[PDB]
RNA sequence: UUCAUCUAGACAGCCGGACGGUGGCCAUGGAAGUCGGAAUCCGCUAAGGAGUGUGUAACAACUCACCGGCCGAAUGAACUA
């Protein structure tokens, strides 16, 4: 339908300094500084008062106007990552056998090695995605948690670990092993 | 320990030998034979024979005390007065039998202790309701019908 | 139907506002249909509990300040899940009436726990598995034969701070209830100025 | 034997689900129509069957 | 296109309540909103169906229609090609 013209709002905090060249977004944060290439979308960011971007699609489709709050989304999500951090945490689910996940080297790869899943003598490996943190959280029974600034490399890295742990021929209504995102939150609490 | 007291509200088929095959499987748990609460659940509801009624029952001490609990639509039923009816075989008995607004707003006032309703007025409706479940008819009006004259004022049921 | 209903509403708000001379504003969040039941049965004749949508009270309240201007300090009063009991009695025995009602929750999850609390020493008695919430919040405690015992008196959690699914779950199975829940009056409208209920 | 807690995150992700008619593909559970275009998107759904 | 909802606060979202007469009546051995038939009331009400689904031997315990809390501007359905 072309709507003349669609704006989103996104808010900058105090900490943070956004330099969006053509579609090149670079957010520097306390944890760190994250960047994306948009060049794909065909936005126009806009400066307000240095704490308030505008991003606007200009006689877009609805396609195109849905687009412009995906990018929306992906820079708050980027300035939130810079700001506060992502922290996804998966518990292990094991009905008889002890999942047994550690941190392995390989070539100095960062490997996160599964053995024993449903007593498979398989030994199965998720590489660690660059900028993600590995830590097995003591006080909580089985639980593996994966922090960083960018939700998309946290995210695919806890995904990566569910999806190798998936059942085979069995009904896995019954056989419910595996790894599961029990949590999906931010590094820093309540902020 | 016996000085448990537990109470064991079942509704029930009144002044007949009840089922001893729905009974005991309550209180056989909790050490009580089921012989002894047999009378006490027959002798409690003699009146009420042919009349579903429930029946509070306290425990303790490994005894019963049985107490026909005044349930609005066994009331209801027992206002409508019919003998002792064969259930066995006179199944689908349809009491609906009439009758006068005494005995309805006399058990109205009976349940106006626990009923929120601010109005005796209100309680006779609530039973008039019961009675609408019932089928019963009242002076040869609808329930319904009595409910909205009460409301109306026709009907004015004394609040005390 | 919504325009007759609402004028309607509005009507019998007014009648409420002149005959009833003053007013509880009541924070009635959290209160189960049958609590409040009993709580108007107590109030029969006594007093009146009138509920309504805020925003409707309010354009309401708006409407009826243009002939009785007493009420813009109501006007901020009405927020969130409040209820306007309007009375023409006693407002000490009427806040009584109100008060009594504390049906007492074990930590409701996630709600805002009004209660500091202190869980006692005692013998929990629950299963020993489950221990999991007590060695997760530390919680100093003994595990005798399966039968837990709290060894000294733990702070999980105080008034005025969200339960977390943790201490709120871990209180629910040990049975302490401090989620008093009844209608907490907040403000006490008083014949021509609110006052905070607490005097009351 | 996996305890409820947990027994309850897997059957998220394995059983809390929906499945297309016409082309048997497990999609979300509150899903209106199938994402696979093989089947035209259809919106012939139906709940995952519960175990037991 | 037609029909509806909406600053007297719409839809969605999240959180609260979701009762009492009453296990309504008749049946079943058991059926208490939820195997069946018929009755859909009344009160307390901001509000709740003699019940929308999960469920139980029946219970219970959950969930929803209904009304509430938050935000504050448009939104929902069935159709047409
Ligand atoms: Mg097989
Ligand atoms: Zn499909």
């Amino acid at each position: 339908m072309k709507y003349i013209q669609t704006e989103q709002q996104i808010e900058v905090p105090e900490g943070v300094t956004v330099s969006i060249k053509s579609r090149i977004v670079k957010v520097v944060g306390p944890r760190g500084t994250l960047t994306k290439n948009l060049k794909h979308i065909d936005v126009t960011f806009t400066k307000v008062n240095n704490q308030l971007i505008k991003v606007a699609v200009h006689n877009g489709g609805r396609k195109h106007v849905a687009a412009l709050r995906t990018v929306k989304s992906l820079v708050d999500n980027m300035i939130t990552g810079v700001t506060k951090g992502y922290k996804y945490k998966m518990r292990y689910v094991y009905a008889h056998f002890p999942i047994n996940v550690n941190i392995v080297e390989k070539d100095g790869a960062k490997f996160i090695e599964v053995r024993n899943f449903l007593g498979d003598k398989k030994i199965r490996n998720v590489p660690v995605r660059d900028g993600v943190t590995i830590e097995f959280s003591t006080n909580v029974k089985d639980e593996i948690v994966l922090s960083g600034n960018s939700v998309e490399d946290v995210s695919q890295n806890a995904a990566d670990l569910q999806q190798i742990c998936r059942v085979r021929n069995k009904d896995i209504r019954k056989f419910l092993d595996g790894i599961y995102v029990s949590h999906k939150g931010f590094i820093t609490e309540d902020l | 320990d016996p000085n448990e007291v537990k109470y064991l509200y079942l509704r029930a088929v009144g002044g007949e030998v009840g089922a001893s095959a729905a009974l005991a499987p309550k209180i056989g748990p909790l050490g009580l034979s089921p012989k002894k609460v047999g009378e006490d659940i027959a002798k409690a509801t003699k009146e009420f024979k042919g009349i579903k009624v429930t029946v509070q029952l306290k425990i303790q001490n490994r005894q019963a005390a049985a107490s026909v609990v005044p349930s609005a639509s066994s009331l209801v039923i027992t206002a409508l007065k019919e003998p002792p009816r064969d259930r066995k075989k006179d199944k689908n008995v349809k009491h609906s039998g009439n009758i006068q607004l005494d005995e309805i707003i006399e058990i109205a006032r009976q349940m106006r202790d626990k009923s929120f309703g601010r109005t005796l007025a209100s309680v006779t409706k609530e039973i008039l309701g019961t009675a609408q479940s019932v089928g019963c008819r009242v002076d040869f009006k609808n329930p319904h019908d009595i409910i909205e004259g009460i409301n109306a004022g026709e009907i004015e049921i004394p609040e005390n | 139907g919504i325009r007759e209903k609402k004028a309607e509403y509005f009507a019998k708000l007014r009648e409420y506002l002149e005959e009833y001379k003053s007013l509880f504003v009541v924070g009635v969040d959290n209160v189960s249909s049958q609590q409040m039941h009993e709580v108007r049965k107590e109030l029969r004749g006594r007093a009146v509990v009138l509920m309504g949508k805020n925003t409707m009270v309010r354009r309401a309240i708006r409407g009826f300040l243009s002939d009785l201007p007493d009420f813009e300090k109501l006007l901020p009063f009405v927020k969130g899940n409040v209820g306007f009991v309007f009375t023409n009695e006693p407002l000490t025995e009427i806040k009584n009436v109100i008060v009594s009602n504390r049906v007492a929750a074990p930590a409701r999850a996630g709600a805002v726990a009004p209660e500091d609390i202190w869980v006692r020493a005692v013998n929990t008695g629950m299963e020993p598995g489950k221990t999991s919430f007590f060695q997760a919040l530390g919680v100093p405690t003994k595990i005798a034969r399966g039968t837990i015992e709290i060894v000294s008196d733990v702070k999980v959690v105080d008034a005025g701070n969200k339960v977390g699914q943790s201490e709120a779950s871990l209180l629910n199975l040990l049975n302490i209830s401090p989620f008093t829940f009844g209608l907490t009056v907040v403000q006490v409208y008083d014949n021509g100025q609110v006052f905070p209920s607490s005097i009351l | 034997i996996i305890e409820p807690s947990l027994k309850a995150l897997a059957s998220k992700y394995n059983c809390d689900k929906s499945v297309c008619r016409k082309c048997y593909a497990r999609l979300p559970p509150r899903a209106t129509n199938c994402r696979k275009r093989k089947c035209g998107h259809t919106n012939q759904l139906r709940p995952k069957k519960k175990l037991k």
